[PDB]
């Protein structure tokens, strides 16, 4: 049968691959024969910040489900809504700050300090944006280069559509 | 105090939900359907007394996914659903029963018994009697009803209350 | 029970939303109840298109099982092999290149005349690069700006990589 | 030359050796680092077979989680045909071959509706021997369970790997004079 503790020599468990192929069903059965879900591969990388990543918000969920926690950080100290937040997959971010109802924590700073909102304003996506200031991402936090979100905002607009916020 | 619900809105594709969402939260109707990919979420905050400020999770969950095995991941533990029909296709009313199926085998409270559950009648402002209706409801476990419309806001915000008010009741 | 031929007003078939969320057995569940394969939306993408932009190797083969074509073009001229070049998914890139026995042609050209080896040369995935000149891919092939696939490699280290086949 | 071009699936259990005894192969290399495949990974061998003759093999590396994910219809349609693997120095990925071979001739048959021709490789053969199993008695099994012949190789040494290749390309190009 299966061995779901299995590593390579990156980390990689079963569930890993699992993740990060989006092979659902096979994480159903992964996790019923014992395997890790927060089993943390080489670099620190949890299987749910690979779904996060290649964004499939199925996968993100179902994990979430069986428990997976989203506040793991990975080597550059990302949490899996991090990760989201850097490609954009505002799906993904959406499932994990909503999944739980004592929600996302939105304050983690990585290595460099920036919090998720942060990350967001910085490539600019919108949506996410958004549903982070939504459930109350703080705008004044302060990234390491002394940044605030604001400051790392990518143009005017993105820049206007913070303060709206910040005011109220 | 505070309380968080979890709200879960289900039924058929382009029925409506993801539209009485946006109104209630956003105030915004389109007339563009954009079909919803998986389950997309809303966050009402509202004043429900001094005493009480409630918070609802508001899952909008695709029409389409009913036919893939997601369904128990995204019920779990919800405080309440509102199922929704297009009043403009009979074939989307046919189909609540199924929603209501998927949900009640699938979450059920904390007692075992059943979540709240209230029906809408949506796009009620376009072209099955109120007696009926309650027939329907006292029949298959629906809390209640309402003919409701996101185009031209009917009957979303009292929707919304009475469900409140069932999940307050629960939260003894 | 399920309607795959339904659309959204962006020209979104189930089929095409079971793609972007990587949801493989709803693929063969829709497919299995009607649902056009190479159905397009608004802007002409396929639900190959976006398993190929995605990234998602599992449903861009399961798609190509399901007799999907590789040849059709978006509004940008872009097959599902330019989307899996442009975004570096070379699992996906080597699903279409593989799939097949014959060829699967690598001299499409999209609206800028690129072919997938310039794509791949411009934003400097190695990987990619490799496993189409392994196939065939032509380095000579002139996009609409008068470049070749060389012309648009990133670095000198791309550059020889591709000179090193030619 | 005629061109012939064959699609060869290689499958057998984790950590077993597929993509190695692949990229020996293909690019004779060999690294120690064990990098898990991800899904399905491909690779091309070009060979000379004499004057007259090309061919071209399609490898198509199948990771060996994927035995357990319903994919493998799609992987293995209108294979010409396969490299099952097991790691000399781990029995259970022995026992697991039987699985691995009973989903590929459930799933392709060639087009006479015979099974496909299945060369049994017995992987890290520079390592020591764990299987129970003297060659008297392997080709019992291959003999009992259609496999066409078996081989001990290693891709860390080179061995026999393109002996291999060759038995089964010899295989196919007679089932090629069948349709
Ligand atoms: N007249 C009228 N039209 C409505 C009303 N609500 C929604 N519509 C229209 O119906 C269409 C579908 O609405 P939508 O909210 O996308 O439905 P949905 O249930 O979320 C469909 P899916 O589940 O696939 O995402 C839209 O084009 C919308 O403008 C309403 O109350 N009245
Ligand atoms: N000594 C020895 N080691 C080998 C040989 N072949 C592979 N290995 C080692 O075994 C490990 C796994 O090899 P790999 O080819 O990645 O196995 P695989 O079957 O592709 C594993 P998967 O299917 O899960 O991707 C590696 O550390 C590799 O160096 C061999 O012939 N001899
Ligand atoms: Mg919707
Ligand atoms: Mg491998």
């Amino acid at each position: 049968v299966v061995t779901p503790f299995s590593r390579d020599d990156r980390g990689h468990t079963p569930l890993h691959v699992a993740a990060v192929c989006g092979q659902a069903s096979l994480i159903d059965l992964l996790v019923s024969k014992g395997a890790m879900v927060n089993a943390t591969d080489y670099h620190g990388a949890t299987p749910l910040h690979l779904a996060c990543q290649k964004g499939y918000q199925s996968v993100t969920l179902l994990l979430l489900h069986y428990k997976a926690s989203a506040e793991v950080q990975d080597n550059n100290g990302n949490t899996p809504l991090h990760l989201a937040c850097t490609y954009g997959h505002e799906d993904c971010v959406k499932a994990l700050v909503y999944y739980d109802v004592e929600s996302c924590r939105l304050d983690i700073g990585n290595e460099k300090g920036d919090t998720p909102l942060h990350i967001a304003a910085r490539w600019g996506y919108q949506g996410v944006i958004e549903t982070l200031l939504q459930n109350g991402a703080s705008t004044e936090i302060q990234n390491r280069l002394k940044e605030t979100p604001l400051k790392c905002a990518l143009n005017s607009k993105i820049l206007s559509v913070m303060e709206a916020y910040h005011l109220s | 105090r505070e309380h968080l619900f979890k709200v879960l809105v289900i039924g058929e594709l382009g029925v409506g939900k993801t539209s009485i969402i946006k109104r209630y939260v956003h105030q915004l109707f389109s007339q563009h359907y954009r079909a919803t990919i998986g389950v997309d979420f809303a966050l009402k905050v509202l004043n429900w007394d001094s005493r009480t400020l409630v918070r609802l999770q508001l899952w909008d969950i695709a029409g389409l996914e009913r036919f893939g095995n997601m369904t128990r991941v995204y019920y779990k533990e919800a405080m309440g659903a509102f199922v929704v029909f297009d009043i403009s296709r009979s074939s989307t009313f046919e189909a609540v029963l199924k929603w209501k199926s998927d949900l009640d085998s699938k979450v059920h409270l904390p007692n075992g018994s059943p979540i709240p559950a209230v029906l809408l009648a949506n796009k009620c402002d376009q072209n099955m009697s109120p007696s009926q209706m309650d027939q329907f409801c006292k029949e298959h476990g629906f809390a209640g009803w309402f003919e409701t419309s996101a185009k031209d806001n009917i009957n979303i915000e009292e929707a919304a209350r009475f469900l409140v008010e069932k999940m307050l009741v629960n939260h003894q």
